[PDB]
RNA sequence: AGCCAGGAUGUUGGCUUAGAAGCAGCCAUCAUUUAAAGAAAGCGUAAUAGCUCACUGGUCGAGUCGGCCUGCGCGGAAGA
């Protein structure tokens, strides 16, 4: 009896899923297609193609060979454990532990590769949550959702910084922006962008009347201080002005917002870190470009990046979550992962939806 | 390079070679190709390494300076690139017949080689010497 | 050829020449180094 | 007939032949049949350890006759196998790898001079240690 | 200063999970044989065939190579 073998059983079935993700058949089919095209006598005569054919080769060789490394590797680890239990070699028991873990460390190498983290997915990011309509019901949902995310990253260890927070009227905000410092911080949060539906009996009306509130959240990364493509001039606009009341221990003890707009395509960012006007406008233009950066990536998806124009515009990830409090049923509209624990996911038990969003993102 | 200070030490090393040696034999790499180099280096590092230095400093004031102690008749072999090679472990060894065999192997163009008169012989390659 | 008030050897093959008093700078390598005046 | 017509050096593996995938460009520009090159190394590699890095030397004659000669594995990878740590040196004497005894160096230098040339085993050991200090490898006796 | 040659074996050059047969990035910078050869001067480059400078010998066999203090000149200097 060995629970390590019970993990070898678990890792192998997961490996079948890891093979089930990448379409392991077509991986070996395409890799031989790069092989046949390099036999072509004009490899040296097509230089740019040659560096590209090697690029198509080397990118798959780090995956297909690893997939075959996990194939023949696991079969030997399947041998080294069962030989150890049936012969009682204490070192063979000790070595098989390192033999199983390294395969998971290859599964961990596939983990970031399956996540296909590119541009700024390994970097920190910013949040942007807007309140819906209907007075106090919307701002509470703005608040309760935001303060769930604030209690979320603290459990994961991501440093949180409220860049800007604009309180609506009665217990809640209308817009908020939070900087999330962390490794792969954009990677764990990118897929949460969209509109989040709240369904509950409102506490604001006598009787009952289950009310449906809406609120959206927008996650845009940190663009490495410069994208390397500055589209600055672009009808720039500064509007720096005093904010609500600095009452007692109000946010950052600043009340000095820097409202900056990007008139073409209508992008609006703002910052409320410090009293130094020149400091905030420096930080706000950083996120203005980042918000402009996510606009540039959506255009690729708008053509032929990941939409698959088959019949029509296959997408519209606006309604991505539904939070029904009085039925205790949280449903994700992108995968269908459901959970019957409201206060747990109101505390930050969102890993079940991250893996759900990791699949289609 | 330098003055007489560095110029003599190479000759003093040749003085160390004439201390117990005999039958100096020479070659001529005035035009020596890569393989004429590849032979004369890889063979020189692996044959003995001690006497197979290619001392082609054959000026009539430089190589003549090498021989005021053993066989001053070797002062005649100044011109037409000359690189001395005595034999330290074997007095009058195979390295008289060997260079002729080197010319019978790859060294076709080395047209000034004769070998010196320690045992009083020249140009004509010999084999009645203990190889 | 390049014309300047200050001419100098840009490479190792280019040499100096005083053709008809006019200081020139011929070059056996890249013709981009041919200079005049100076 | 004569010396050479097409002189190359290839094969960074010891049991993996594969004519067309990695060697394909260096076969057609050298007048080499793929399966002939695939099996000629296999005609030699069975007696030596397979999977390791062992180079080759190819000479082509004017009558299309391929004569192949193997060499010794490099210093930087064999010592990487002698130490077992797959690393180099990003920074010279900052990215350190691990120590190698002169007794470990003695078996190597005697083998590096078995397929290649040299004069002294210790002089070859200094050459290995010269490349060792060049790879960020700490060396002991 | 030319005319003739070498410019090699070294670790097929090692590491940022792109590649480097003296040359794009980061590096070293220790040798071997050493008359002497730097992982280096410029290009041919998916590291594709090579020719040369460093340094060193043979022949001719005399002076030569630069820097500085300065006299007098040249170019820079095109208008109605
Ligand atoms: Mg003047
Ligand atoms: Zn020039």
């Amino acid at each position: 009896i060995n629970p390590v073998n019970n993990r070898i059983q678990d890792l192998t079935e997961r490996s079948d899923v890891l093979r089930g993700y990448l379409d392991y058949d077509a991986k070996k089919e395409r890799l031989e297609e790069v092989n046949a095209e390099l036999e072509q006598p004009d490899v040296w005569n097509e230089p740019e193609r040659a560096q590209a054919l090697g690029k198509e080769r080397s990118s798959l060789e780090a995956v297909v060979d690893t997939l075959d490394q996990m194939k023949q590797g696991l079969e030997d680890v399947s041998g080294l454990l069962e030989l150890a239990v049936e012969a009682d070699d204490e070192e063979t028991f000790n070595e098989a532990v390192a033999e199983l873990d390294a395969l998971e460390e290859k599964l961990a190498q596939l983990e970031f590769r399956r996540m296909f983290s590119g541009e700024y997915d390994s970097a920190d990011c910013y949040l942007d949550i807007q309140a819906g309509s209907g007075g106090t019901e919307a701002q509470d949902w703005a608040s309760m959702l935001e303060r769930m995310y604030l209690r979320w990253a603290e459990s994961r260890g991501f440093k949180t910084e409220i860049i800007e927070e604009s309180e609506g009227e009665v217990a809640g905000i209308k817009s908020v922006t939070i900087k999330i410092s962390g490794d792969y911080a954009y990677g764990w949060l990118r897929t949460e962008t969209g509109v989040h539906r709240l369904v509950r009996k409102s506490p604001f009306d006598s009787g009952g009347r289950r009310h449906t509130s809406f609120s959206s959240a927008f996650v845009y990364p940190e663009v490495d201080d410069d994208i390397d493509i500055e589209i600055n001039p672009a009808d720039l606009r500064i509007d720096v002005y005093r904010t609500s009341g600095a009452g007692g221990q109000h946010v950052n003890r600043t009340e000095s917002a820097v409202r900056i707009t990007h008139i073409p395509t209508g992008i609006v960012t703002q910052c409320q870190n410090d009293r130094s006007q020149h400091k905030n406008k420096d930080q706000a233009m950083k996120q203005m470009k980042a918000k402009l950066y996510e606009l540039e990536m959506q255009k690729k998806n708008a053509e032929k990046q990941a939409m698959e124009d088959n019949k029509s515009d296959i997408g519209w990830g606006s309604q991505i979550r539904s939070y029904v409090l009085d039925d205790s049923r949280i449903k994700d509209l992108r995968t269908g992962v459901e959970t019957r624990n409201t206060q747990a996911v109101l505390d930050g038990s969102l890993d079940q939806f991250i893996e759900a969003s990791l699949k289609a993102g | 390079m330098a003055l007489n200070l560095q110029d003599k030490q190479a000759i003093v090393a040749e003085v160390s070679e004439v201390a117990k040696g005999a039958l100096s034999a020479v070659v001529a790499d005035s035009r020596g190709v890569t393989v004429d180099k590849m032979t004369e280096l890889r063979k020189a590092g692996r044959e003995a390494g001690v006497y197979m230095r290619v001392v082609r400093n054959t000026l009539l004031r430089r190589a003549v300076e090498g021989t005021p102690f053993e066989c001053l008749k070797d002062a005649f072999v100044g011109p037409t690139l000359i690189a001395y090679s005595m034999e330290h472990p074997g007095a009058a060894a195979r390295l008289f017949k060997e260079f002729a065999k080197a010319n019978a192997k790859f060294e076709v163009k080395a047209a000034a080689f004769e070998g010196e008169l320690i045992p009083a012989s020249q140009i004509d390659r010999l084999a009645t010497l203990p190889t | 050829m390049k014309v300047r008030a200050s001419v100098k050897k840009l490479c190792r093959n280019c040499k100096i020449v005083k053709r008809d008093g006019v200081i020139r700078v011929i070059c056996s390598a890249e013709p981009k180094h041919k200079q005049r005046q100076g | 007939a004569k010396k050479v017509q097409a002189y190359v050096k290839l094969q960074v593996a010891a049991g993996m032949a594969n004519p067309s995938p990695p060697v394909g460009p260096a076969l057609g520009q050298q007048g080499v049949n793929i399966m002939e090159f695939c099996k000629a190394f296999n005609a030699k590699t069975d007696s030596i350890e397979k999977g390791l890095p062992i180079p080759v030397v190819i000479t082509v004659y004017a009558d299309r006759s391929f004569t192949f000669v193997t060499k010794t594995p490099p210093a930087a990878v064999l010592l990487k196998k002698a130490a077992g740590i797959k690393s180099g040196s990003g920074k010279p004497n900052k990215d350190k790898v691990g120590k190698i005894s002169r007794a470990q160096l003695q078996e190597i230098a005697q083998t590096k001079a078995a397929d290649m040339t040299g004069a002294d085993i210790e002089a070859m050991t200094r050459s290995i240690e010269g490349t060792a200090r060049s790879m960020g490898l700490v060396v002991e006796d």
